[PDB]
RNA sequence: AUGGUGAA
RNA sequence: GUUCUUUGUAAAGUGCCUUCGAAGAGUCGAGUUGUUUGGGAAUGCAGCUCUAAGUGGGUGGUUCCAUCUAAAGCUAA
RNA sequence: GUUUGACCUCAAAUCAGGUAGGAGUACCCGCUGAACUUAAGCAUAUCAAUAAGCGGAGGAAAAGAAACCAACCGGGAUUGCCUUAGUAACGGCGAGUGAAGCGGCAAAAGCUCAAAUUUGAAAUCUGGUACCUUCGGUGCCCGAGUUGUAAUUUGGAGAGGG
């Protein structure tokens, strides 16, 4: 070749690159407890098998829980607005719990939502207050 | 909105309104240049639907071809060389002659940094895109290669070249078949 | 085809509101004399040189028809 | 040679009309960028630390127009003669006339512009008025059926 | 007496053999009427109701190999489907025509159909050719010399 | 596949020929000739010579009546 | 003339691939669950193939939504349709013993 | 000749309805 | 044959 | 893993009930002159002439039935 | 007002910020296109939807989420491999040319516009400039933009409310 003749013959050197090992021995990344529970000697079919989780849910082309139950041990473990609330407080000194006179109303419930929307709000601002 | 009353307009053509149109434009058209800027398309729901948006970055060039390779395309051609800065998107019919036809092809800046930015069309930037017309990626480009689904376009569906050196060329394997 | 493409009242208005103001093309105009001198006979011969098939014609003259009578009349 | 439905346009509303219309329309203009944002400060200092009525204006686009004539919601609508392309609103005063939607061919596409903080408008309308001019915009509306509408029933016609 | 007119149709689909056979004929046939296209059966009526022609030639086009040609009459005619794997003519036919109705009745259709009517419009005196018509194996077989 | 129908269509849709002349029929029956028993149906040999005499010959029963 | 020289080389490129799509989702099964689905023609008719997608109505009976099955890792077709119903049993059955095998981790 | 729109028009091209967004303040 | 270089 | 901040009558999702509900034209198609193919139902494309429809339109199967929704665009392996 | 002012259009500048050319070219995408040679002379078949030439890209390209294939107890974006198969089919049936659906596998991922009004408020973006935690954020000014920029929707429907 024209331009690998020149590289061979400069004192610029090569930008050599050893990265064929890496393509291999590939790390696990996306779990911890994954990290801890893979043998990498074996391979990854060989690894799943090892810790019970599937490697394939379709019927494989060709031929052939200590660790499963500590992600089940992982899988056992929103407020209102400053005026939403100072808005609420207005609503139920006025009328009470009269859902009807309070979207009826056109002073304090300006946006004309719904009974259902007005006591829904209600109830969440009963739960942090009296 | 309007855009379906226009739709509906444009689809009589050589009805009395849309006749009186093209033979003023014919004549202003000649007037100008080969290859020139139009300001605003003249048919703006039909440059909406090949993709327009009326914002910086947009530009619609207006371009002259001779009658009797597709027009369309040499359309797009001529614009892609004088406008080399440009991406082409589309291109549409607006007006004829007897001797010249008109198109008023769209084109998009990938420089400009509005467009850089929203995601609708900043694909466009991405150097896969590089003249498009002179691949025939383009409406017309696409429908000139023959390419679509069908028993129609089967010897001519994923490159009419590709096909052809995939069936001759020898193929053999490690393990002899 | 479940969604074949109901008749919606909108797009029907639309159609022939600009069937009127655009006017009527020049085989148009010539056809409309053709049915009310030569019949209808002519008329669906020469529609269907014009357009491409003979059924694209029958609704074309069809068209015609419709617009002629609704014209003088109302 | 012009076909009937251009030149509709050109036989436009009259000097003192036109005048009397934007005496009106100049009225209602939109809340101009400085206009709104100034007094949306005012709202943040305000309700910050510690009620109004929909404010009228006129609608001012072309597909804001088509919607509102046939709604039917409009009730002056001014159109522009001077189009780039006139396609765009040629079918307009016909859809004005069949929907019965008062309409009015004003004449200057920037003379519409002006009063609604953009450089042309092509369309206005007006759709709600405060109640102090609803006598009056009711009064132009008959001052254009007679003048624009009466005077020119015969604008279908003649090339 | 004989006033009578052929139009010969076709469907979306015709080439090489076909286009061939149909062009050849209608160049053939001096009172033949050439149409564009056609796509669906009842319409061929209303064809026959422009042009009065007196008889029709549909060619359907189904099976991409085969062939499926339709011989009708304009008011209440009897029609039969087919499976075939600018002078003055003359028509030559078959004992075996006449041995039934179903093959007297096409002998029929083929006289004054494929042959020619004397006051056609484009109607030349001198003679060039002869037309064979016969039976063998349940089939027509035509070659023109 | 019934014969009341074909008769029926043998009433409507058959024109009489024998009243006018042959010019306006120009159609000659060439009868007697069965071709069932022409030889090799399958190499087309026979089946070439018997219906070209078949053309040939019906010329001569027209040539008279021309 | 071309030559298969990289059988045995891209036998370890495609399995090297693998072995990096199961390093980047580390605890899933590579691939989306497939349905089970009657092949075309007179020929094949008797065969039960993997399909490609499942359909909103199979979706719909599981007991779980379409743009949330995706999410899980469910294939969904939209344009097959239907029309057989020990298919549509089959496939029902198989998106509910998976829901019953499967262990969404929380987001927090 | 004007002739579809001497006929004028009653209800409005439509039958949408119209949000509650054109009523409570924006 | 394609493409190029030279030329009283 | 470790924190710092999360707000606004904010942003969605799901089931039921109620009222509506627009989808690309000098394009589809038609005739013809060339090109494309081993293409028989000129396949595909281009040139030129004319040029549609909305309980629509395209493609296939023996009188119906099945199948998709063109004439806009993006996208890894 | 025989002034003046809106726009639209055409200009301008050694202004500010950019960008396009050329090289390489195995692969890919377009465009253009021979002849020696094969059947007997050569118009097709045949060299050949080749070579040369021209234009354009990238790490791949192209293709792609059906206006698809089918005729079945239906499949379901595209690409590639195996097979279908030297089969259907075409070819002075001859030099011969030569697919495709299905099936097995490789790899798998879907979505964005245009479409009917934010109309109780262009909710959007460019640029300049001042700072900041600078592949950017914020304030302020300017321009674009209603001949429509944002949000909401793309038939798998969807939206309005309850």
């Amino acid at each position: 070749s024209v331009r690998k003749r020149k590289m061979n013959r400069s004192s610029v050197g090569k930008a050599t690159r050893r990265n064929k090992d890496k393509q291999r021995k590939i790390n696990i990344q996306s779990n911890p407890i994954i990290a801890a529970n893979w043998d990498y000697s074996l391979t990854m079919a060989q690894n799943y098998k090892k810790l019970g989780l599937r490697a394939k849910l379709q019927t494989p082309a060709g031929g052939k829980e200590t660790e499963v139950v500590k992600k089940l041990e992982e899988l056992a473990s929103r407020s209102q607005s400053e005026r939403e609330e100072e808005w609420l407080e207005k609503l139920y000194k006025k009328h009470g719990d009269d859902y009807k006179k309070m979207f009826f109303d056109k002073k304090l419930n300006i946006y004309q939502q719904s009974e259902g929307d007005l006591k829904r709000r209600l109830l969440r601002w009963k739960k942090r207050n009296g | 909105g309007a855009y379906k009353y226009l739709e509906e307009l444009q689809r009589k053509k050589q009805s009395d309104v849309l006749r009186f149109l093209q033979r003023v434009r014919v004549w202003e058209y000649r007037q100008k240049n080969v290859i020139h800027r139009a300001a605003r398309p003249t048919r703006p729901d039909k440059a909406r639907r090949l993709g327009y948006k009326a914002k910086q970055g947009f530009v619609i060039y207006r371009v002259r071809v001779r009658r009797g390779r597709s027009l369309r395309a040499t359309a797009e051609e001529r614009v892609g060389r004088r406008a080399a800065n440009l991406r082409v998107l589309n291109s549409y019919w607006v007006n004829q002659d007897s001797t010249y036809k008109y198109f008023e092809v769209i084109l998009v800046d990938p420089q400009h940094k509005a467009i850089r930015r929203d995601a609708r069309y900043n694909w466009i930037c991405d150097p896969v895109h590089k003249h498009r017309e002179a691949r025939g990626l383009t409406a017309t480009g696409k429908k000139s290669r023959g390419i679509n689904k069908g028993h129609k376009f089967n010897n001519t569906k994923a490159g009419r070249r590709k096909t052809w050196k995939r069936q001759n060329t020898l193929s053999l394997w490690r393990y002899r078949k | 085809s479940y969604k074949k493409g109901a008749a919606s009242n909108r797009t029907k208005f639309v159609r022939s509101l600009v069937r009127e103001i655009a006017g009527l093309s020049p085989y148009e105009r010539r056809l409309i004399d053709l049915i009310r001198n030569s019949g209808e006979k002519r008329a669906r011969k020469v529609a269907k040189k014009r357009l491409g098939s003979f059924t694209r014609a029958k609704a074309k003259v069809e068209e015609m028809n419709n617009i002629i009578a609704a014209s003088r009349r109302h | 040679k012009v076909p009937p439905t251009i030149a509709q346009f050109q036989y436009t509303l009259d000097r003192n009309t036109a005048a009397e219309t934007f005496k009106l329309f100049n009225k209602y203009r939109p809340e101009t960028a400085a206009e709104k944002k100034e007094r949306l400060t005012k709202e943040a200092a305000a309700v910050a630390e510690g009620a109004s009525p929909k404010p009228y204006a006129v609608k001012y686009g072309l597909n804001h127009v088509v919607a509102l004539i046939e709604n039917k919601k409009a009730k002056l609508v001014l159109i522009a003669n001077d189009v780039d392309p006139i396609e765009l609103v040629v079918f307009l005063p016909a859809l004005c006339k069949k929907m019965g939607v008062p309409y009015a061919i004003v004449k200057g596409k920037a003379r519409l512009g002006t009063l609604v903080n953009q450089k042309t408008s092509a369309v206005a309308a007006l759709t709600e008025v405060r109640a102090e001019d609803e006598a009056a915009l009711a009064k132009l509306v008959s001052t254009i059926d007679a003048n624009f509408a009466d005077k020119y029933d015969e604008v279908k016609k003649h090339w | 007496m004989n006033k009578q007119r052929t139009l010969l149709i076709s469907s979306r689909g015709v080439n090489y053999r076909h286009r061939h056979l149909i062009q050849d004929l209608s160049g053939l046939l001096p009172h033949s009427r050439k149409e564009p296209k056609l796509d669906t059966l009842q319409q061929l009526n209303e064809i026959a109701e422009l042009y009065n022609c007196n008889n029709v030639l549909f060619f359907e086009a189904r099976k991409h190999q085969d062939l499926y040609l339709w011989l009708s009459k304009p008011p209440n005619g009897p029609t039969i489907k087919f499976y075939i794997q600018g002078s003055r003519p003359v028509l030559s036919f078959d004992q075996r025509f006449e041995s039934s109705p179903h093959y007297q009745l096409i002998k029929e259709l083929l006289v004054h159909n494929f042959g020619v009517p004397p006051n056609a419009r484009k109607s030349k005196p001198f003679i060039d050719h002869v037309m064979s018509f016969s039976i063998v194996d349940d089939k027509i077989w035509v070659r023109t010399y | 596949n019934n014969t009341k129908a074909m008769k029926h269509a043998l009433e409507r849709v058959q024109l009489p020929w024998k009243k006018h002349s042959f010019q306006e029929h120009q159609s000659v029956t060439s009868e007697t000739n069965t071709d069932e028993h022409i030889k090799d149906i399958y190499d087309d040999t026979e089946r070439e010579l018997a219906f070209y005499k078949q053309s040939l010959d019906a010329v001569l029963v027209a040539r008279d009546e021309l | 003339v071309k030559v298969h020289f990289d059988q045995a080389g891209k036998k370890v490129s495609r399995r090297n691939a693998r072995a990096t799509r199961a390093a980047k989702i580390a605890p899933r099964p590579l691939d989306l669950l497939r349905p089970v689905v009657r092949a075309p023609t007179v020929k094949y008719n008797r065969k039960v193939r993997a399909g490609r997608g499942f359909t909103l109505a199979e979706v719909k009976a599981a007991g779980l939504t379409a743009a949330y099955a995706r999410t899980i890792g469910i294939a969904v077709d939209h344009r097959r349709q239907n029309r057989n119903q020990e298919i549509f049993d089959a496939n029902v059955q198989r998106l509910k013993e998976y829901q019953s095998k499967i262990i969404v981790f929380p987001r927090n | 000749i004007d002739w579809f729109t001497r006929h004028e028009e009653v209800m409005p091209l439509t039958a949408v309805p119209e949000p509650k967004r054109r009523f409570v303040p924006s």
